[PDB]
């Protein structure tokens, strides 16, 4: 790896600089290099890894959606044929997106998940596994779409089981996991009722636990609860 | 729909 | 080149798709491939080339400015030493920025400028040559800073001479050239009075020619005139 | 300062 010669601490320092400069591809490469040093990641370092790849794949997903929409219009009745270029370029972006997801999933499998023993780290990584399989599912169309969907579901489910046993209902990781699993149900699994049920139960159980929190933790938890509410308003 | 922020 | 096997028209089509998807690195690679086919560029194609590289280098310049500011703070009195990482990463971004500028300048020299005979194309390319030398000047610090500055000045000056002889004072290329040459004077050449004089004369001569324009051309010209006014307000 | 838009 091109980062093999750089100190772990220097990679983390440069990831933070890249974030400030909005150089998210650089940030992801730095954090990949840090993971490949083989040591476990701290809470702050896990966040840096997530921020970097979220922004990289986020741009790819937005581009894929633009191109997919153009491609679908080109396949309507009365649409003048324009050749293979739209499909080709959508496939190009799709392949790069799949490559980023495979990279993240590879880091989780070698060997972040197996070393993660604490609930906070294990749930974080399993949520990430579900998220990146979900992004693969957004673009999947062939024989393996069902298996990709089940891989996302399985990761989210293991994360949910741990989070419910080991974390308070206001924990921001637990909340973000449930938010994302609910989006999976609605947008990927064709299960809108399950999505709505999960969002509502998650919100209500967090509401009942807010009284235990400091002002700062209260702000962290309510921010994610508002996203659950926003989705419920969209879906009902 | 909104998913979790980093 | 990786684009050597793709049709010229397909490269142009994909550049437009990349623009819609905000994939400006892809857009630039497509347009570089189109230029390397060896045919002259139409007005629309010149705009695509400019849009693509403007957005690529724009992100690099913004990142470089963030990192340069951090580096300068690290060199103040009382600043705790943090090692070589800030300088290293600023140098990394700087080198990539210089590479993009060199790529654009190489396309202009081989062989867009020499084939451009019409005023509109020749002025466009010479303005671009000045712009990309200006971006090189923004980061230059060594023995060749003076030569980079003079290369930008020389390109802008040749473009100005042609534009004043061959284009009306409301022509948007002429206006954008004068705007950018005025920024060069203020920010690069330490010549704020020349910058102010150029912006004011350009604005006034365009104002006097607006009466000749259609509504659509009027909108195009006044948009750039407002940027001249905005700069004059900043500088006076 | 503002420079020319594409
Ligand atoms: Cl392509
Ligand atoms: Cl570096
Ligand atoms: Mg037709
Ligand atoms: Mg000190
Ligand atoms: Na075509
Ligand atoms: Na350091």
């Amino acid at each position: 790896g091109a980062m093999g010669s750089m100190e772990r601490a220097s990679l983390i320092q440069k990831a933070k600089l890249a974030e400030q400069a909005e150089r998210y591809e650089d940030m992801a490469a730095f954090m990949k290099g840090a993971v490949e040093k083989g040591e476990e990641l701290s809470c702050e370092e896990r966040n840096l890894l997530s921020v970097a790849y979220k922004n990289v794949v986020g741009g790819q997903r937005a581009a894929w959606r633009v191109l997919s929409s153009i491609e679908q219009k080109s396949n309507e009745e009365g649409s003048e044929e324009k050749g293979p270029e739209v499909r080709e370029y959508r496939e190009k972006v799709e392949t790069e997106l799949q490559g980023v997801c495979d990279t993240v999933l590879g880091l989780l499998d070698s060997h972040l998940i197996k070393e993660a023993g604490d609930a906070e780290s294990r749930v974080f990584y399993l949520k990430m596994k579900g998220d990146y399989y979900r992004y693969l599912a957004e673009v999947a169309t062939g024989d393996d779409k069902k298996r990709i969907i089940d891989s996302a579901r399985s990761a989210y489910q293991e994360a949910m089981d741990i989070s419910k046993k080991e974390m308070p209902p206001t924990n921001p990781i637990r909340l973000g996991l449930a938010l994302n699993f609910s989006v999976f149900h609605y947008e990927i699994a064709n299960s809108p009722e399950e999505a709505i049920s999960l969002a509502k139960t998650t919100f209500d159980e967090a509401m009942a636990d807010l009284h235990t929190l400091s002002e700062d933790s209260y702000k962290d938890s309510t921010l994610i609860m508002q996203l659950l509410r926003d989705n419920l308003t969209l879906w009902t | 729909a909104h998913s979790s922020p980093a």
